[PDB]
C-alpha cells in the first residue's frame, strides 16, 4: 500500500513565534485510482477539524503525493505533547498511523563559547571563525551569524555528534576576508535552541 | 507461391522471456490432416517431440534464436524470434512496431512468478502509470512519443530492482 | 523470508589504506542468506583477476535466521588510491544473476589540509573541563584520519565531527579535546595529528600549547 512518512516542525519554526510552525504529515506513492484519502490527526486523542491540508501534487511517478499540515501551537511542542497522524486508504487493508513528540528526556543549557581565527592562518587570504556549542540536547537547535546588525552570508555548521557524557556538540565555521577581520569588526554567533535564556543568545568576537 | 504458408503462434503471448519461465510454441495453418504432424524448426534445425505442440518447462538461453513450423503442408512459416535474457524483472511485449496506431500490451514481468511491490512503468525515465501490486499496462491508440525507451522497476519485498532498455518507436 | 538476498561491499578504513605496512582490507558481506541451505561461493576481480585472497569465516546468524557470510580481499598500497576497480561477483542458488557491487571512486581535488589548531575560549577557563579545538580544510578526498596526543599517548576522550561539504567543494572538519582546567593550565604539549591522501609520507601535526 501507500506509506507515510510524519515530519516534524523545523526548530526554527517552533523556535520563538516568528512563524506558526507546522507538523507535516506526507503519504507518497498512492495511484491515480484508490487515492482520496483522509486525516484523523490526534493530539493525545482529540481530532478537531482544524487540520488543513495540501493539493494532489503529482510526482514523476503518476504517483499522487497528497499532504497535509498541522498547525501546532508554539507554546505546546515543547511540552512534549504526542502528535498522531493517521491515514486511511482503500489500497492500505488496515489503516496506518505514525506519532512523534518532543524527543523525549530532560535538556542541557549548550553555554556557547566563540573560539578566534588561529595565529598562523592569518598569513593567508581569507580566515575562519569558529563557533563552539557544546553539551546540550536535544538536537532541535540553530546557529546563525550576523555583523554589524545584518545577517551574514559565508558561513556552514557541522551536525551535531554525541559527546562522551549523552550530549550533543557542533562547531560553526564562517569565512570571513582578513582585511575585514584584522582591520576590526563586530561579529556575533547567536544560536536559539529551547534550553537558553528563553530560547536564544549569542556571542560576539573581534580583536 | 505455392501451399498457403503456415506461421508460428506462441504460448504465451510474450517473446522475451526470463531464465525459468514455461513457454509453449505451438503452429496453425497445417496440421497433418488425420495423423499429427510437426517438425519443428530451432535455429534452423530439427527437434524430436512430434507434438502439435512444443514444450519447453525450463528455458535457459540455449533456447532463445529463430524457430519455425512446417506440419504436413505449411509451406515453410516465416520465422519468429524468441528472446532470452538473465536478471530479475523484464518488460515482457507482443510486438514492438507501433507506427501511428495498434494495440499496446505490456508486463513487468517477475522472475519465478514471485510477486512485486510498487512497480511502475517508464517513458524514456519519466512515469506514467504506477500501480500498487503487479499488473498490466495497456493502451488503445498510440502517442506518437512512446516512441521511446520503455522499462519498468519494482520492489521485491524490500530489494529494488530495474529492468532493461526496450525501445519501441 | 526470502525476497531475494543482497549484498554489501565497503572500502577499508583510511588508516589502514594510507600508512604502510597497515594490512588493508574489503570486505563483501552477504546479509539475508537463509533456511534452505543457500552455499558460498565467491570470487574477485580487479578488471580481470584471481582468488586466493579471502575464505570466510563461518556463519553469523543471531537474530532474524539468516546464515550471515563475510569475505576479504588483502589490497595492495602502490595499487588502489591509484586507479584499480574491484568486484566481488557474488553467486547462489537461490539467486538467479551473479551480481556484485564496484567500488573504487572517490578522485578529484585533493589538497595541501593545512590543518588550523585553536586555545580554549576565555569563560571555558571557568568550568573544571576546557576543550581544545582542531579545525581541518582544504582537502577533497572525502575521508581522513584525526587523532590527538598529549607527548605521546593514544589520548582516547576526545571527539571528531564529521566531514562536510564547504563553499569551494573541499571538505573541512572539526575535532575537540577535553581535558581538565589543570591538564591545560599545567603547560602539557599536545599534537592534533591528520592523516590525508595529499600529505609527505602522508601525516601532519600541530603541536599546541600556552
Ligand atoms: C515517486 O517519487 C517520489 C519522489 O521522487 C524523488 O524524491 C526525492 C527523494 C529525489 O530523489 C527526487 O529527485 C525524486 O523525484 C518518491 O517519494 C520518496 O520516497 C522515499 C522513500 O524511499 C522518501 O525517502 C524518505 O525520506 C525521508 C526524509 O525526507 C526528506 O528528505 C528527502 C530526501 O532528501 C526529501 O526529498 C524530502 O522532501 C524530505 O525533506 C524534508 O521534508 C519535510 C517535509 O516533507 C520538510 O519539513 C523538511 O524541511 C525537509 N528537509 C530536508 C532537509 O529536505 C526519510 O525520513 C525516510 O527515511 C525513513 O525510511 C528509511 C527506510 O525505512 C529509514 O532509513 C529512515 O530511518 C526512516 O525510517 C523511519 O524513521 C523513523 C524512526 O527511525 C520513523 O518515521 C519510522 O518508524 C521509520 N520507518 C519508516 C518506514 O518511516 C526516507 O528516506 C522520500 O522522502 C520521498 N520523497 C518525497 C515524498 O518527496 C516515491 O517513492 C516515488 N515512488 C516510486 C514508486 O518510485
Ligand atoms: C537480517 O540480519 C541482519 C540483522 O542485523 C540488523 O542490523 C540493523 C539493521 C539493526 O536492526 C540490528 O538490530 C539488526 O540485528 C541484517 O543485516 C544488515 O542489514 C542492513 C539493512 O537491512 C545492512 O545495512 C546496510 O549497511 C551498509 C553499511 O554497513 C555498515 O554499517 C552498518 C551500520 O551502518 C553496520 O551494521 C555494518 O556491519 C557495516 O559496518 C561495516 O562492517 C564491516 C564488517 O566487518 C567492517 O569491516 C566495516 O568497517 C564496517 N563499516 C562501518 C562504516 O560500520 C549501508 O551502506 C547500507 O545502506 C545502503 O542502502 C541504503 C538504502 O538502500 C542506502 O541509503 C545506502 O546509501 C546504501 O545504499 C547504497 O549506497 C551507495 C550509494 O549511496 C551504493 O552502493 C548503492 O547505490 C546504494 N544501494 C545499495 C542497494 O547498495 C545499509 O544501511 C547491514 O549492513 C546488514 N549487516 C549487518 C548489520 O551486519 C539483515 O538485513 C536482516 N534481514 C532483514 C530482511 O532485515
Ligand atoms: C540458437 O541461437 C542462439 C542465438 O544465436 C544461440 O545462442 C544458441 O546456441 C542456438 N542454439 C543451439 C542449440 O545451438
Ligand atoms: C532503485 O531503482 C530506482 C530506479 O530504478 C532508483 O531510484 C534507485 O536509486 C534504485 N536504488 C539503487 C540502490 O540502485
Amino acid at each position: 500500500g501507500p506509506s507515510v512518512f510524519l515530519f516534524p516542525p523545523k526548530p526554527k519554526d517552533t523556535l520563538m513565534i516568528s512563524r506558526t510552525p507546522e507538523v507535516t504529515c506526507v503519504v507518497v506513492d498512492v495511484s491515480q485510482e484508490d487515492p482520496d484519502v483522509k486525516f484523523n490527526w490526534y493530539v493525545n486523542g482529540a481530532e478537531v477539524h482544524h487540520a488543513q491540508t495540501k493539493p494532489r501534487e503529482t510526482q514523476y511517478n503518476s504517483t499522487y503525493r497528497v499532504v497535509s499540515v498541522l498547525t501546532v501551537t508554539h507554546q505546546d511542542w515543547l511540552n512534549g505533547k504526542e502528535y498522531t497522524c493517521k491515514v486511511s486508504n482503500k489500497a492500505l487493508p488496515a489503516p496506518i498511523q505514525k506519532t512523534i513528540s518532543k524527543d523525549k528526556g530532560q535538556p542541557r543549557e549548550p553555554q556557547v563559547y566563540t573560539l578566534p581565527p588561529s595565529r598562523e592562518e592569518l598569513t593567508k587570504n581569507q580566515v575562519s571563525l569558529t563557533c563552539l556549542v557544546k553539551g546540550f540536547y536535544p538536537s532541535d537547535i540553530v546557529v546563525e551569524w550576523e555583523s554589524s546588525g545584518q545577517p551574514e552570508n559565508t558561513y556552514k555548521t557541522t551536525p551535531p555528534v554525541l559527546d562522551s557524557d549523552g550530549s550533543y556538540f557542533l562547531y560553526s565555521k564562517l569565512t570571513v576576508d582578513k582585511s575585514r577581520w584584522q582591520q576590526g569588526n563586530v561579529f556575533s554567533c547567536s544560536v536559539m535552541h529551547e534550553a537558553l535564556h528563553n530560547h536564544y543568545t549569542q556571542k560576539s568576537l573581534s580583536v | 507461391e505455392d501451399l498457403p504458408k503456415a506461421v508460428v503462434f506462441l504460448e504465451p503471448q510474450w517473446y522475451r522471456v526470463l531464465e525459468k519461465d514455461s513457454v509453449t510454441l505451438k503452429c496453425q495453418g497445417a496440421y497433418s490432416p488425420e495423423d499429427q504432424s510437426t517438425r519443428w524448426f530451432h535455429n534452423e534445425s530439427l527437434i524430436s517431440s512430434q507434438t502439435s505442440s512444443y514444450f519447453i518447462a525450463a528455458a535457459r538461453v540455449n533456447n532463445s534464436g529463430e524457430y519455425r513450423c512446417q506440419t504436413s503442408l505449411s509451406t515453410l512459416s516465416d520465422p519468429v524470434q524468441l528472446e532470452v535474457h538473465i536478471g530479475w524483472l523484464l518488460l515482457q511485449a507482443p510486438r514492438w512496431v507501433f507506427k501511428e496506431e495498434e494495440s499496446i500490451h505490456l508486463r513487468c514481468h517477475s522472475w519465478k512468478n514471485t510477486l512485486l511491490h510498487k512497480v511502475t512503468y517508464l517513458q524514456n525515465g519519466k512515469g506514467r502509470k504506477y500501480f500498487h501490486q503487479n499488473s498490466d499496462f495497456y493502451i488503445p491508440k498510440a502517442t506518437l512519443k512512446d516512441s521511446g525507451s520503455y522499462f519498468c522497476r519494482g520492489l521485491i519485498g524490500s530489494k529494488n530492482v530495474s529492468s532493461e532498455t526496450v525501445q519501441i518507436t
